[PDB]
């Protein structure tokens, strides 16, 4: 069952995960934390207009995020929070230049409303020896609760489903998030009946758990990636462009 | 590419073909017709009256 | 539209088909192609040696293009009467009807008949063809890169003039395009330079300098025709004409 | 002997050195997507030597090629070292395009992250896309006019910097090879832009 | 045969012409001309990248010229000479505004290459005791051609196949126009081997032909409209569209 | 292994072969061989007579190998500018790639 | 083995030359000796070429070009895959200068 053979090549077996013509791979195994089951189309019951995915370009992975994990940071300590539709887009603008630039986010530019299920790996490289462990757990809306800043701790999203990323393992975080929200389509841009809080969905947070642990010489930190891709998504409410404004800095 | 090693023919070159023939005997021609096979032709209406 | 006719007003008894002339002249014309595989004049020089070339260099080059060489009436004090005269010839003028071709072409070079030198000819796809300015015979001199000189991989092969003065060439069809241009070319995209000749036809004598002098000025006259595999593409109207017989005397 | 007989061979073409200081956004490399790969040697002569991939070699003695390419990266680490990595591919880039890159512009286009950690090496897969259905070749005969450029450049940019524990070492090799993709291929035949060592030399037509 | 019976709706009868949510119209029938037999898709010969037509965007009319006709317009008189891929983006420019603001000219500003079959019509409200006739014509490559200044005249567009409007009918022109090039595709932006001449494919242009003519006190001028559909598509060579660059101004 | 393949990463959608160019040109290239048999330049001479040679003489002897003839540049004085510049050639190109020949 | 040529009908001979060696296989590469015996393994012999003129005549031949080209007659086989030695590029070379 064992006799391990390392070669030229190294040993274990690599999983794939192509979507469009981004490609991206791990060691191990996914930990994968599905919150809820998949949503229906609903377009049928808001758009006369033309509605469309654009899977050719919308289902690529990107990089929406990236940071250091080092040992300094103390146990119930949060590395991000992530909205996520938005911060797909503010990501971008975080690197100062416009949401047609990259190719997943242009029709946003266009289509006034989105609708969408979307899917965030959360990659890392923790070296074996370090020791340490984040959790991640999405949640819908979470800006609405206004009592979320106490909840905003790991003892609260831990009894919901999460994601588990030891940093022995550097294991990856796989993280399906189907759409749901309070009203079936999320606009891109200001809206006539609401304008605050545009394209968001509730966040993804990502609070420590246990801190990095190590040998005082070993390597103190750690780093950690998050890809998005955008699956099963509708867009409707073709717009000008120039209708389009700028996320919100966050 | 096989070589061709087998023995070339032998002829006599000669500078012309023969004048005085002139009956069963093909005979060979730069034509200045376009056609490579075309030859003159009579229409009915001018089909040669006299052999 | 243009081909569109609102209203017939025949008067005309049937008219009986020549068939292009098959019924008279035993003949069809219609199929414009056979008539364009007729070869025709392409260029005409009269050779001039520059640098002492070594055996190496070819002692010309042109592109090797359908639409026909920019035109060269010649000097003044110099004309090429046939093209000062018998302007262009009948394969450039249907190619000004077309925007496009893909295809081979025949050339069957006839060299001077008095020198008995053997002749190299090399193909160069490789060359791209840059405005329609230098769409010409070209006289290569000294060497510099290997645009002047005899050269590896490219295809090319050796009439000898002692056995016989004219080589019966035919260029083969390379292109990563579609199809090339088919009208004057100004150029533009620099990609949109290789997508005219079929490359680059060259020349050179192996003679050495002590002998290239008897081939001074010798008349080279070449030829072409489409080589059967030829097409022709997109129509396009004509440019306006130049009437012949309406050319001005000689005057005395 | 068969084109894609040679085509398909990887030769050692490049050798880049990863430390682990190196930043997330650190570029590795940007050799252009095109058979004409170089490896200069330092040679001394006025006519420096170059390595080439068999894939470029055998494609020097073609005007025109097409088709994929396919890059072995052997990353020669133990497993301990970890890492992350993004190998893009960005078609059509002119030089002068060349820079303002990232690996995050890369990201816009087509790109493949790996990580290192078990197994220590891949293969990334170089598509063919161009305008062209072929391609012209990128140098030519001792003729400068009439040598397109690459359609396309690769990149590879640390995409996570490199942790190794303290009992390795912080320096690893990497190592690129080069190899015709199954789908590789070449037509027209004409002179091969490229010499044997066996006799460099040269000489000047100088007129003086 | 005839028994006019004109209502409060009018009389005759109206075409349609859907694609996307653009819907257009003409009351008289379309002076069709089709320059070529429709192309091969050819993706097969020159991507491995992701390809796709965004035929929900792509197909949508847009107005990329329009203009007076006075009277004053002597004979052989171009009113434009529409290079078409490159006015498609260079009238949004005109409208001083990016590409990507108009949703049906976002690809371009991603995607590398670009292939596709084009369609042009061109509207008109010239009054019905106006006359005049305008020819329209597509022309390849017409850049390629050193010699078009000489053939560019009514004379010459004549002998290749060519819409006409008559003034009085104010008759509209469609004009079908699919892809022929020396290569299959066009880039987007500046590419490693050319940047001239980019996205060209030569020009459609409308010579005047009869000057309008009418009473002296009669309506002096007509208008022009040009939309274009950019049907059977195919976009390629994903890139940031940073790389994209503002057409020339022409 | 040198022709090792760990893992494949593929990106590419299915590219459509030219058969070598036989798809458009009409004609394959993947046989080697066959280009092989194009002629290429071998060597090249001025003919130089030293002794008053008798008609038995040989005018001048040459190897007779496929991997070319060691390349001659010329003198500087009379530079062979076709293995000056165009260097070497195609067949002893491949010629490289191989340790041995029959044939 | 030998042939000879007849300038006035044709100045180009067109040479065909048999494999023999008591080898499996000669070298290919570059050949630098060793064997006494690995001398004969490489070319296929050693052509050799002479005109039947007179001394009297001879002059007239002095400094005559003759090019001689070669392919490998399709009975050719090469064998053992090497890899390639550096190689130096073409377009890369000087300039004559001016």
């Amino acid at each position: 069952m064992d006799n391990p053979n390392p070669g030229p090549d190294g040993e274990g077996e690599v999983e794939l995960e192509k979507d469009s013509n981004v490609v991206l791979t791990t060691q191990r195994d996914p930990s994968t934390s599905i919150p809820a089951p998949v949503s229906v189309k609903w377009s049928r019951w808001t758009s006369n207009d033309v509605v469309d995915d654009y899977a050719t370009i919308t289902s690529r992975w990107y990089q929406i995020a990236e940071f250091v994990w080092s040992k300094d940071d103390p146990f119930d300590k949060e590395l991000a929070r992530l909205i996520l539709p938005r911060a797909l887009l503010s990501s971008i603008e975080a690197n100062s230049d416009a949401i047609c630039d990259v190719p997943n986010t242009i029709p946003f530019k266009v289509h006034a409303y989105w609708r969408g299920d979307m899917e965030v790996r959360v990659q890392i490289n923790s070296n074996k020896f370090q020791v340490g462990q984040l959790q991640a757990t999405w949640y819908y809306s979470d800006h609405e609760n206004l009592n979320i800043s106490s909840k905003r701790s790991v003892y609260g999203f831990s009894q919901m489903d999460h994601a588990l990323i030891s940093a022995s393992a550097s294991n990856e975080a796989k993280l399906v998030i189907p759409f749901k929200h309070v009203y079936p389509f999320l606009p891109t841009r200001i809206v006539p009946d609401w304008t605050t809080g545009i394209l968001d969905m509730g966040a993804l947070n990502i609070r420590v758990i246990a801190p990095l642990r190590m040998s005082a010489t070993g390597p103190t930190t750690c780093n950690v990636v998050v890809f998005i891709k955008l699956n099963n998504s509708e867009f409707t409410g073709t717009s000008s462009g120039k209708f389009y404004a700028s996320q919100i800095r966050a | 590419n096989p070589s061709y090693q087998q023995s070339p023919r032998h002829f006599v070159p000669t500078g012309m073909h023969s004048l005085a023939l002139g009956t069963n005997l093909v005979e060979p021609l730069h034509a200045l017709r376009l056609d490579a096979a075309g030859t003159t032709q009579h229409p009915v209406g001018c089909a040669p009256d006299e052999d | 539209e243009e081909s569109r006719n609102t209203t017939v007003l025949d008067t005309t008894t049937t008219l009986q088909s020549s068939g292009f002339g098959r019924a008279f002249f035993g003949e069809a014309f219609n199929d414009l192609k056979t008539l364009m595989r007729r070869y025709q004049l392409y260029g005409q020089l009269l050779l001039s040696v520059t640098t002492d070339k070594d055996i190496d260099h070819c002692m010309f080059t042109f592109p090797c293009l359908p639409q026909g060489l920019a035109l060269d009436i010649g000097s003044a004090g110099s004309p090429h009467e046939i093209f000062n005269r018998c302007r262009d010839g009948i394969i450039p003028l249907i190619a000004s009807g077309y925007r496009f071709y893909r295809g081979d072409l025949r050339y069957k070079i006839v060299f001077p008949s008095n020198v008995n030198s053997n002749i190299w000819v090399q193909h160069r796809p490789d060359r791209r063809l840059e405005g329609w300015s230098a769409a010409k015979i070209v006289n290569c001199d000294a060497v510099s890169t290997g645009q002047g000189v005899y050269n590896h991989g490219y295809a090319s092969h050796i009439q000898i003039t002692r056995v016989n003065n004219v080589i019966e060439l035919e260029v083969p069809f390379y292109n990563a395009t579609c199809y090339n241009y088919l009208q004057a070319f100004n150029a533009s995209s620099a990609a949109s330079s290789y997508a005219v000749s079929l490359g680059e036809i060259s020349v050179g004598f192996q003679a050495t300098s002590d002998d290239i002098a008897s081939i001074v000025n010798k008349p080279v006259t070449i030829y072409y025709s489409i080589g059967d595999g030829m097409q022709f593409s997109q129509w396009v109207g004509y440019q306006p004409m130049m009437i012949l017989d309406q050319l001005p005397a000689p005057v005395v | 002997m068969t084109v894609s007989s040679i085509a398909s061979r990887y030769g050692l073409i490049r050798r880049v050195q990863w430390k682990k200081d190196h930043a997330k956004g650190s570029l590795l490399l940007q050799l252009d997507a095109d058979p004409f790969v170089e490896q200069r040697i330092e040679g001394t002569n006025p006519i420096s030597l170059y390595w080439f991939a068999p894939v470029g070699v055998v494609s020097s003695m073609f005007m025109q090629w097409r088709g994929s390419l396919e890059y072995r990266f052997d990353i020669i680490a133990s497993q301990f070292h970890t890492g992350r990595l993004i190998v893009g591919y960005v078609p059509g880039l002119t030089a002068s395009l060349q820079l303002q890159m990232d690996y995050m512009k890369l990201k816009s286009s087509s790109y493949v992250v790996f990580d290192l950690q078990e197994s220590n090496s891949f293969t990334f897969e170089v598509p063919y896309v161009s305008y062209r259905p072929w391609w012209v070749r990128k140098y030519g005969g001792n003729y400068l006019p009439s040598s397109t450029d690459a359609p396309s450049t690769l990149f590879m940019y640390v995409q996570v910097p490199l942790i190794p524990m303290e009992a390795v070492s912080d320096t690893i090799d990497i190592n690129v090879y080069v190899r015709g993709g199954s789908s590789f291929e070449v037509c027209v035949p004409v002179q091969p832009s490229l010499g044997l060592n066996w006799n460099t030399d040269f000489i000047l037509r100088n007129d003086e």
